[PDB]
């Protein structure tokens, strides 16, 4: 059991791969933009801010 | 040399006037907007991707259906255009798998 | 006297987007009950001149482009390729006679999207790039559909030589033999320039004479877009002793279709984004195919082959 | 001189652009900015002055302050007041962006827009008719007009 | 002083501030190549003094009432060589620091002579001559607004992102 | 102008030199754009009209469009020119110098020989004296395609197909 | 009487100190989101300072309140829905020092 | 390279020491914060989030106001660590 | 609300378009961008009256 | 050899040099790609020009069809690998081992 049969130094920290093929999500950074309705744009106004 | 005479003289006429647009009218004193572009801080949505992977298969396929025109001068006309129409159902057919299928989502 | 030519192609050209611009803004005001600029000049005859030099003397403030080179290069190649676009055009004779200038110009079109792609990656604005890639999509659909019919219409051509059209269309025009093709052309080239209602409102970091150069870039296209439907479709009769009455004819036309350009602009309301692709890519894109198919098989079943040379 | 000659030529022919072809941004904030646009509606017509309503505020020469100019709003007026590009007008239409009009002594509304940016005309009333709001720019136009730029830098 | 005898005469050093022309003018030799700096500007100790802290002086000197005929000069907090001082400034500029005719220009020129002369001429020390603490106010440090003259003159990602902070440079005090 | 092909192709290998350098995405699409329309120049010089204006409609029109429009929406790079940190500027003055070597070699020396053998001639030489006719050659072979080539046409078709489900396939998640 | 959110004043001394940690450590980012010119010390001190002049307070009630309001004005910060004159307005700075020696105040005016 | 109670130890001394407020002199390893370096609730709650950075974990309230001397947070610290 | 004198005790003004715009993000649930401004046309907003 | 075919040669060379010596970014390798495929084609057409193989003036085409389909491919993937790890780093590529 383990990353190689021989194992070396650096090789040694190195964990084994997982039992699924899955590898675990990464940061799972949110791409959800926050966009602001400025005033300016006609639709607002000129006097509205929708936080979207 | 005409047709590169053209892309030349367009090209040369073209950054002139960037340059009569970008420098020369920079010239004139305006005081200065000590004004900094206050930044403090990725929307790789597939809907866009998919729009570019698709067109660029289409536009592969619309090459194939280029030389059609001159292919027309053919005498196996007969086969010429069953290739033709070959090549347009293939295309209707990508469109349609795109359709049925999850695609065409832009 | 070569030389003389590419001027005379040059210059009025753009003197007649300065010109557009002032037709466009009177012809949306009396459809709109309004009087177009009229003040600044005889019937607004100067307001263009005063528009241009306003621009050229605002305070150009700059965009914090994460590449000059780059947002300097965008308004070079836009209105390079417009410029170039008029080349092949048969006004009877074209300036640079081209066996593929029908290629040519959609190749011309195609080069002009990085203009768009170029511009909004450069700005360094999340909005701009945004706003950049929609445009991308958009140009993305029309060239699709454009290809096709302009193939299909030329199958009858008989080649991609565009002096050749006046020869194809010398009796009737080519739209009553292809109307719908006409229909889906003139929309495709509404989309390609991005004029309503296919607008994407709310490159706008340009400032000044760069965004005027754009600008006119983008009209110059329009005008040239209209001619190609012109000479595409509304063929016109061209005596080789008289060209001046082809000429006319063709500016009139061109003229025409401008303005069914600005009539549309303030007729209609803006579409949206997934409306326009889900009509670029649901309704327009499966008649071309089968437009396509038609306009293959129509003049082998009626021996109708145009000559090749 | 001639080189006053040809200056101040120069500058009648700067001036006559910008006066002739003003772009103002609306920043139609209250009842002001109604009055506004019955300007741009057929009867008076801006554009035919030239005077084309200019969404973008980094294209526009002249921002018209029409209505009531809250605190929360007022930030944002002079953040977009300085990303206007130069030469910039500022047209104040309505008492209440004059000096407040009728919400002069309210708990929340700034007492005239002049304290934020500075304000070169001021139109009258409440909402002023739009043949006044229209009568304040040819009267800013005419300010443009005299406006002698190049010939105090050749005389400076 | 002859005209006016009380006259109240001021004599700033260098004073920097948001429309400054001695924090920007160094910040902009990015026009004039690297950093032109006469001999390296390495025998050059300028002493800068605040915008606010020279204005809130002239108009505490009006109030003053001892202030009338009294020939105040206005020192910076520190003095700073010109080669630490322009590395500063290019430091917190997010600015390559590239250690290295405009009197010509009709319209305001870029670079005078005499300007030339004055930026490497080190600052006089004159402690015969009253001060901003004469006048109450406290000097403020370069440091702390340095940032605000030149953060705007930010590259690409200084402002944020990296926002790396430059250490105060060395004062020759 | 008899050189103008060796000069075309001359810029064409600067070109590849410029985006083989791997610069900023954004620089490298332009080092291949710039190549790819010399390259479409070359072939018309040859005379193949279709193909010329074949690369430039697809491989620059498209191809290089939707790789443009992946950099544009998946950016995460800090922008850099060809002659920016010594990695690629570096890359980009060595791969001009070998191929400037090659030049001087070449028609300095007529019979250059370095992996295969080059004569210093002018391309010109190499066009053959012949008369097509009524015919584009290229246009008519092309087109042929249609008629002689039907079992390309069912391969490329069943492969575009084919192409499409796959990049559905892959970007389904 | 119902106690808005904390039944003793240890409850609601350790709703201070929750608040407190955030604010303590939102002020490095603040100073970055707002390119603020005050240091991360001056935004931290401010802080304190704040939290230090409601120190009297002895009603649970009042503390719940007024930690209620100081989430408020946090949420702002955080979500960068106040603007950056706005965080600069706790360091109030245009504003002249007003003295506090009877005799400043007898030279000044007739302040009371 | 384990966790070691004289690592904790200095690892929490060092935080204290770059604690301006606090007095080195009066500094120890059992000196309360509120009576023998005479802090108040706010700086025990600042050098409570100090430590947190300093090992990486995070103290709830409670415990961070039973964290009243040095070595008591070195001890938390052990038993979070499990050394 | 009057308490007998010349001039009103309190005076609350029921807008419509304020209730209208607070019920804006129901309507907005699963729309695009350019559906929200038209959204915000069909509910009428005057922030004038939304603002009081 | 013409000195075209030379410099054309050369340039493909150099394109395939780029390719196997990444340096950050995919997307930098899948450029050096398309641009061998680029050179290729011109080559070939050169080629097929100058011995006017006119039946076999349809071999560029496909190529060129075939080269952009690899294309999209090697495009997917980038975009898969990107929106996995967040970059297009060669480097995030680094789960399989040996
Ligand atoms: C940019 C800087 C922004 C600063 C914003 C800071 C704020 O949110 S101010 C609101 C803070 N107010 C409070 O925490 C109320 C605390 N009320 C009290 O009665 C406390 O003093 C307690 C409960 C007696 C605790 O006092 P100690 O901390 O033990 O003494
Ligand atoms: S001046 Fe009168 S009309 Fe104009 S915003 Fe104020 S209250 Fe409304």
């Amino acid at each position: 059991g383990g990353a190689v049969m021989y194992p070396t130094k650096e090789t040694a920290h190195w964990k084994p791969p997982p039992w699924n093929d899955v590898d675990p999500p990464k940061d799972t950074l949110v791409s959800n933009l926050t966009l602001n309705f400025g005033p300016q744009h006609p639709a607002a106004h000129g006097v509205l801010r929708l936080v979207m | 040399m005409n047709i590169m005479l053209t892309l030349l003289t367009n090209v040369t006429l073209a950054s002139l006037l960037v340059l009569i647009a970008f420098w020369l009218p920079q010239l004139n004193a305006y005081s200065e907007k000590t004004s900094p572009y206050e930044c403090g801080f990725l929307p790789f949505s597939m809907k866009f991707f998919l729009v570019a992977i698709t067109f660029l298969l289409f536009d592969l396929e619309i090459a194939l259906l280029l030389p059609l025109p001159w292919a027309s001068q053919t005498n196996n006309l007969k086969t010429m255009l069953t290739m033709a129409l070959f090549l347009l159902i293939l295309l209707a057919a990508s469109l349609a798998y795109e359709w049925t299928q999850k695609g065409l989502e832009w | 006297m070569f030389m003389i030519n590419i001027l005379s192609l040059i210059i009025p050209i753009l003197l007649a987007v300065a010109f557009l611009t002032l037709v466009e803004r009177k012809v949306l005001g009396y459809m709109q009950l309004r009087k177009g600029p009229n003040v600044v000049g005889p019937y607004g005859l100067l307001q263009p001149i005063a528009d241009a030099l306003k621009l050229f003397t605002k305070e150009p403030l700059r965009p914090a482009t994460s590449s000059i080179s780059m947002f300097i290069i965008a308004p070079i190649l836009a209105l390079s390729l417009a410029l170039t676009m008029w080349v092949p055009l048969p006004m009877p004779y074209p300036l640079i006679n081209m066996n593929l200038g029908v290629l040519f110009m959609l190749a011309m079109s195609s080069l002009a999207v990085y203009s768009i792609l170029w511009s909004g990656w450069a700005s360094n604005s999340k909005y701009a790039l945004i706003g950049a890639l929609r445009a991308v999509a958009q140009t993305i659909s029309y060239e699709v559909t454009l290809a096709i019919i302009l193939l299909s219409v030329l199958l009858m051509n008989g080649s991609y030589t565009l002096s050749t059209l006046i020869t194809t269309q010398e009796h009737i025009w080519m739209i009553f033999t292809s109307w719908p093709l006409a229909m889906m052309w003139f929309i495709s080239t509404l989309a390609e320039t991005n004029r309503a209602p296919f607008d994407l409102t709310e490159n706008v970091e340009y400032a000044a004479g760069p965004f005027a150069m754009f600008f006119m870039a983008e009209y110059a296209n329009i005008i040239m877009m209209n001619a190609f439907t012109a000479i595409l479709f509304l063929g016109a009769s061209h005596d080789p002793h008289t060209p001046e009455l082809y000429t006319i004819n063709f500016v009139l036309k061109t003229l025409a279709l401008t303005i069914t350009f600005l009539w549309i602009r303030a007729s209609y309301p803006r579409f949206r984004y997934d409306q326009l692709m889900h009509l670029l890519w649901k309704s327009f894109l499966p008649l071309t195919l089968a437009l396509c198919m038609w306009h293959i098989s129509l003049p082998i079943m009626t021996a109708s082959i145009p000559p090749q040379s | 001189s001639r080189g006053e000659y040809v200056v101040a030529k120069l500058d009648d022919l700067v001036n006559w652009a910008r006066r002739s072809s003003l772009w103002p941004m609306t920043f139609g904030l209250a009842c002001c900015a109604v009055e506004m646009m019955h300007m741009a509606a057929p009867r008076y017509d801006m554009d035919r002055f030239g005077v084309v309503f200019r969404a973008s505020p980094r294209q526009s020469d002249v921002m018209i302050v029409a209505g009531t100019l809250t605190n929360k709003m007022a930030p944002a007026l002079r953040k977009v007041y300085d990303q206007m590009p130069e030469p910039r007008y500022v047209v104040s239409m309505g008492s209440c962006a004059n000096g407040g009009g009728y919400y002069h002594y309210s708990y929340s509304v700034v007492r005239g827009c002049d304290r934020i940016v500075p304000v070169d005309i001021y139109v009258p009333g409440c909402p002023p008719t739009a043949e006044a709001l229209l009568y304040g720019i040819l009267q800013l136009q005419r300010k443009i007009k005299r406006e002698k730029r190049l010939r105090i830098w050749y005389r400076r | 002083r002859a005209a006016f005898p009380e006259a109240t005469i001021i004599k700033p050093s260098d004073i920097f501030g948001r429309e400054d022309r001695f924090l920007n003018y160094f910040a902009s030799m990015r026009w004039f190549g690297g950093v032109p700096l006469i001999s390296l500007g390495k025998e050059t100790v300028k002493q800068p003094v605040y915008i606010v802290d020279v204005s809130k002086g002239i108009i505490n000197a009006i109030k003053d009432p001892d202030a009338k005929g009294k020939t105040f000069a206005f020192v910076g907090p520190n003095r700073y060589l010109l080669f630490d001082l322009v590395q500063y400034i290019f430091a917190v500029a997010y600015r390559p620091f590239l250690p290295y005719l405009f009197e010509v220009s009709p319209f305001e020129p870029w670079t005078t002579r005499d300007k030339v002369e004055r930026v490497h001429m080190s600052d006089m020390t004159l402690p015969h001559l009253p001060g901003l603490e004469d006048l109450g106010i406290q000097a403020t440090p370069l440091e702390l607004k340095a940032i605000e003259v030149l953060r705007r003159h930010r590259t690409y990602r200084w402002l944020t992102s990296e926002m790396e902070d430059v250490k105060p440079a060395k004062t020759v005090n | 102008t008899m050189y103008i092909a060796f000069i075309l192709s001359t810029i064409f290998v600067i070109g590849f030199v410029g985006f083989s350098s791997k610069p900023s995405p954004i620089y490298g699409g332009l080092g291949l754009i710039v190549s790819g329309g010399v390259g479409c120049g070359i072939v018309l010089n040859f005379g193949g009209s279709f193909l010329g204006l074949m690369v430039f409609l697809i491989y620059l029109g498209g191809m290089l469009v939707v790789f443009g429009y992946t950099t544009a929406m998946a950016t995460e790079m800090y922008p850099e020119v060809w002659v920016s940190n010594k990695t690629v500027f570096g890359a980009f003055v060595s791969g001009l110098m070998m191929e400037f070597c090659m030049v001087y070699y070449a028609l300095k020396e007529e019979e250059v020989e370095i992996i295969f053998k080059f004569n210093g001639l002018g391309d010109w030489v190499i066009y053959d004296t012949g008369d097509s006719g009524f015919f584009s050659e290229e246009a008519m072979g092309i087109a042929a395609l249609y008629s002689y080539g039907t079992w390309l046409v069912i391969v490329t078709g069943w492969s575009l197909l084919i192409g499409v489900v796959v990049i559905m396939e892959i970007t389904r998640g | 009487v119902k106690p808005i959110f904390s039944r003793d004043m240890n409850e609601a001394k350790r709703r201070v100190r929750e608040l407190y940690r955030a604010w303590y450590r939102e002020v490095p980012n603040t100073v970055h989101l707002f390119q603020l010119d005050i240091s991360v010390k001056q935004g931290r001190d401010k802080v304190r300072e704040m939290f230090m002049k409601n120190a009297h307070v002895t009603d649970p009630r009042v503390v719940d309140l007024l930690v209620i309001k100081g989430k408020m004005e946090l949420e702002e910060t955080i979500n960068v829905w106040k603007q950056r004159t706005h965080i600069m307005r706790f360091f109030h700075e245009t504003e002249a020092p007003r003295p506090t020696d009877f005799l400043s105040k007898f030279y000044v005016g007739h302040d009371p | 390279p384990p966790l070691t109670l004289e690592a904790i130890k200095d690892r929490v001394l060092y935080v204290l020491k770059l604690y301006d407020k606090i007095d080195p002199e009066k500094l120890s390893v059992n000196s309360h914060f509120m009576k023998d370096l005479g802090l108040d609730s706010l700086d025990q709650v600042e050098i409570i989030m100090a430590m947190e950075d300093e090992f990486g974990f995070e103290i709830p309230d409670i415990d961070a106001e039973k964290l009243m001397c040095p070595q008591e947070i070195v001890d938390y610290i052990a038993d979070k660590k499990d050394v | 609300v009057s308490d007998g004198s010349s001039r009103p005790y309190r005076c609350k003004i029921k807008a419509p378009g304020f209730a209208h715009l607070a019920g804006l993000d129901k309507m907005s649930k699963g729309h695009m961008l350019a559906d929200v401004v038209a959204i915000i046309g069909t509910q009428d907003i005057v922030f004038g009256e939304v603002d009081r | 050899m013409p000195l075209v075919y030379m410099n054309i040669i050369m340039a493909f060379a150099i394109a395939l040099a780029g390719l196997l010596m990444y340096r950050s970014h995919l997307m930098s390798s899948l450029l050096c790609l398309e641009g061998m495929m680029l050179s290729l084609f011109i080559m070939s057409t050169l080629i097929i020009l100058n011995t006017h193989f006119t039946l076999a003036n349809m071999m560029p085409i496909i190529l060129l069809v075939f080269a952009a389909c690899e294309a999209a491919l090697g495009l997917s993937l980038l975009v898969m690998v990107s929106n996995t790890y967040g970059t297009d780093y060669v480097q995030n590529l680094n789960l399989l081992q040996c």
